[PDB]
């Protein structure tokens, strides 16, 4: 699932702009 | 009609003279860290001569040069004492010293939308409606100022007492006509012209609202990915896949909004924001009584009493050393 991907990634922490 | 007349006429006031040096250091106590970054932190204080918190956001100098950020953090408190908004964050006070730069905004103590979507997972289309409804109002007040917003992102979006919206973080906001070309923003966030360098207008930032409606209704955003190149190439592959979950009419806005195409993208057509307004997924939104926060929060958020941080992550503490000798005096000149 989508969800899943993403709470495995590494970017469902706080994003830093560039 | 036209409330931003009156709007703008009160902004360009403030903003050919600009408020400074408003308060300094020692009327405020120093409670605790609310968040932090790249040139410095955001504190809770406590207003010593009328006991009122603040949020205390702090720039050292010296690491603002050194990310080339003077002239975007000029910009931020030149635009940020200038504005006014139901829905803006507002900037009580500024002051600088030898070490760092210092903005004093009212304290938002139900803490980011981030925080909370990130632990229910995702809002309901009501819920998230309500939310982006409040940015909408904002980007048109702040767009009719000729400024472009660029970092929205459920993190600058903070949660007040009563549900409602505050936004933060005007460190990438510009006054600008026309077209700027700075690549900035959010990789999540960025408009395909920003990727792409094609010079880009506020535009970008009605793309940034259908990054942060998608995210807040289905829970993660439309293009994400380990690392920021891939992020780009899927923003730039014109393609956008929605949750089964999502309304028909929800999918038809977000195809709008996550248009590549500037000629089409919703907002920027010659209908403007009323585009945005009329489309039948907020068929249900009283503009007005949202401006008026006469509608009723789908959250309210729970604080066990004044300067509570509950809402707030905990951060390491660090101490706010003031050097004895000047640093970037004459890059800092105005603020
Ligand atoms: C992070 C930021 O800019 C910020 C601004 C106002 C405020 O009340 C809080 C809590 C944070």
């Amino acid at each position: 699932t989508t969800y899943a991907d993403f709470i495995a990634s590494g970017r469902t922490g706080r994003r830093n702009a560039i | 009609k036209e409330f931003l007349a009156k709007a703008k006429e009160d902004f360009l006031k403030k903003w050919e003279s600009p408020a400074q040096n408003t308060a300094h250091l020692d009327q405020f106590e120093r409670i605790k860290t609310l968040g932090t970054g790249s040139f410095g932190r955001v504190m809770l204080v406590k207003h010593k001569e009328t006991g009122n918190h603040y949020a205390m956001k702090i720039l050292d100098k010296q690491k603002v040069v050194k990310l080339k950020q003077i002239e975007h953090t000029l910009n931020e408190k030149r635009i940020l004492q200038a504005v006014n908004f139901p829905f803006l964050v507002k900037l009580e006070f500024s002051f600088k010293d030898n070490s760092n730069l210092y903005m004093v905004m009212e304290y938002v103590p139900g803490g980011e939308m981030f925080s909370h979507l990130r632990r229910i997972g995702r809002f309901s289309e009501p819920h998230a409606r309500f939310y982006a409804a409040q940015i909408v109002l904002t980007f048109e007040y702040l767009h009719s100022l000729d400024l472009i917003y660029r970092d929205l992102k459920p993190e600058n979006l903070l949660i007040d007492q009563q549900g409602y919206i505050q936004v933060t973080d005007f460190g990438f906001a510009k006054r600008v006509k026309g077209r700027t070309w700075t690549l900035c923003g959010t990789p999540e966030y960025l408009a395909p012209e920003i990727i792409l360098s094609k010079g880009y207008n506020k535009a970008v930032d009605w793309w940034a609202l259908g990054v942060l409606i998608y995210e807040m209704a289905a829970g993660y955003p439309p293009f994400f990915a380990d690392q920021p190149i891939q992020i780009y190439e899927k923003i730039v592959s014109g393609k956008v896949r929605f949750p089964s979950h999502f309304s028909s009419d929800l999918k038809d806005l977000l195809r709008n909004l996550l248009q590549v195409d500037l000629t089409k993208r919703f907002g920027n057509l010659k209908n403007g924001v009323n585009d945005i307004k009329n489309h039948k997924w907020f068929a249900t939104t009283d503009w007005i009584a949202i401006y008026q926060r006469k509608v009723e929060a789908p959250f309210i958020p729970k604080f066990k009493g004044p300067g509570d941080t509950s809402n707030f992550d905990d951060y390491e503490e660090e101490e706010i050393r003031v050097s004895i000798n000047e640093k970037c005096g004459k890059e800092f000149s105005e603020f």
